[PDB]
DNA sequence: TATGTGACACGTGCCTGGAGACTAGGGAGTAATCCCCTTGGCGGTTAAAACGCGGGGGACAGCGCGTACGTGCGTTTAAGCGGTGCTAGAGCTGTCTACGACCAATTGAGCGGCCTCGGCACCGGGATTCTCCAGTGGCCAGTGGCGGCC
DNA sequence: GGCCGCCACTGGCCACTGGAGAATCCCGGTGCCGAGGCCGCTCAATTGGTCGTAGACAGCTCTAGCACCGCTTAAACGCACGTACGCGCTGTCCCCCGCGTTTTAACCGCCAAGGGGATTACTCCCTAGTCTCCAGGCACGTGTCACATAT
């Protein structure tokens, strides 16, 4: 129930797998760790907006709708969920 | 000999599939896991749609890509092949982050 | 209009594709290659797009 | 014997002098005519507030600047210290512009 | 009566100064006029929005709060002269 | 420091915009419930994650070097002040009508539900395609022998 | 008789070549489940009529912008000239990458629990609106010291 590591659940070959979409030919070893603080950086501004649009929902249930809004509201919008 | 491909070569290969490609390509359950680990932090006892983590899965599997190609644009830039620390950290604060 | 313009993308990559129906990378393919819908829809995301295929020159060998 | 600085020296001076001051850096009626000659090729016979086209000036120094800021972090990020017109091209396009 | 060249009216060293005010110390001679081509892109960029508001307000003499308008369109948001 | 000035800050008419009393009614707060959707749990099943290891390819230090741009200085010009004339035109104010919000009805188009089927996912066998590595000759410089010379 | 220059052999290095091997696609066959099309409901879009009013228009006005003209002076401009800067070469260590091997946990598949999202119902708290009124802040005007410029 209590989880403390899973920063490192997003495994240095996904990681691999996301530059080379992302068109990297060559990884340095430091990226990883840097791109797991910034996914991480991201992703609390980004529930930090969905938990503030839940509780103002007067819900403990996150909807894809708020997801939504809170990727709208960072400009960072996103199709293909109901909104 | 055994067969061995030379580097890049592969990298290349897996360049072609993924741009290719269009799944996700981090692991569903340690990213629920991390989504409501970090959640948590917030507020308590905080339940979540499958869609919802799927959104924020595909969301920041884009966003990540996104500053990938920055990076890239960065390591050509400085007249490299291989991404470094610096150059995420300079497309961070050149978007203004 | 807009959507007629941006389905006659999608047939059209479907048809690429050798597809009968329309499916998000088709959708992603369309909508990255017309530079007047890619500029107005920069920041816009996807869902299961993919990306373009873009390789830089410099990647490639010799 | 005429005194002469080495370079850089006056061009880091009048670095912290620009960085101090808060005045405009472009001739105005120059300006005001490149306004008019772009705005005319849209709209003819367009009349302007004054006002208008200094709000027009600031804000284009203001992009041009934060532009400069952009292109000399990419610069050093190459590990250079003479701007190129590439640095522009990559701040651009990492703008996404 | 019409105009054809004042893009050379943004001298070479006001935009040294510009450069200054960046913080660039040195300036290759390929950055004058590529720069010049760059700004006069964010030009027509404001002004079409710009002249696209004077005209729809039947006004034929371009304001200035119009251009406050077209200028946070573009997520450049001016302060000082809204109202 | 000197100063002189005009921007800034404050006195004053005013009116209009904020506020007080009342009303009506309707949007939101709250009870129930239920059921649907979310949570919790076991067990194969690998794909994927991880670990390791040679080894090439790549960041990167150093240097030379030839340049393009900083710096300096005289010039021209055009930017800038400032002063006048004047007008387009932005903007303020009566008017009355187009036009559109609002109320009763009613339907028919648009949405919930179902079913099926054919587009499409999956798989397996050839054909392809690329690429990387063993030969393959050319080229260039290293090298020993030879002939003339002193 | 030895030396020296020339000449011809030769070995290594470097671009070229064919083939092997593995990745990749393509072709054909097979199942399988979302597309979509049909069917039933319903609610909201439409029709019609009304009231009031939003704004387009008319008309004026006065004001801000445009033009010009002259003076002035600093900015631009352009040339000289040095120097430091990109930047290509070379090399060198070492860093991830390809290629495996292990291992582990992700996922699917299934199953059980329950809980809270959503829905309906009822209620009443609140607030938009209306009439009245008055004072808060804004336009206007006017002294005045902060500081820009000067030294």
């Amino acid at each position: 129930k209590v989880l403390r590591d899973n920063i490192q659940g997003i495994t240095k070959p996904a990681i691999r797998r996301l530059a080379r979409r992302g068109g990297v030919k060559r990884i340095s070893g430091l990226i990883y760790e840097e791109t797991r603080g910034v996914l991480k950086v991201f992703l609390e501004n980004v529930i930090r907006d969905a938990v503030t649009y839940t509780e103002h929902a007067k819900r403990k249930t996150v909807t894809a709708m708020d997801v939504v809004y809170a990727l709208k509201r960072q400009g960072r919008t996103l199709y293909g969920f109901g909104g | 000999k055994p067969h061995r491909y030379r580097p890049g070569t592969v990298a290349l290969r897996e360049i072609r599939r993924y741009q290719k490609s269009t799944e996700l390509l981090i692991r569903k359950l340690p990213f629920q896991r991390l989504v409501r680990e970090i959640a948590q932090d917030f507020k308590t006892d905080l339940r979540f749609q499958s869609s919802a983590v799927m959104a924020l899965q595909e969301a920041s599997e884009a966003y990540l890509v996104g500053l990938f190609e920055d990076t890239n644009l960065a390591a050509i830039h400085a007249k490299r092949v291989t991404i470094m620390p610096k150059d995420i950290q300079l497309a961070r604060r050149i978007r203004g982050e | 209009y807009l959507t007629a313009e941006i389905l006659e993308l999608a047939g059209n990559a479907a048809r690429d594709n050798k597809k009968t129906r329309i499916i998000p990378r088709h959708l992603q393919l369309a909508i990255r290659n017309d530079e007047e819908l890619n500029k107005l829809l920069g920041r816009v995301t996807i869902a299961q797009g993919g990306v373009l295929p873009n390789i830089q020159a410099v990647l490639l060998p010799k």
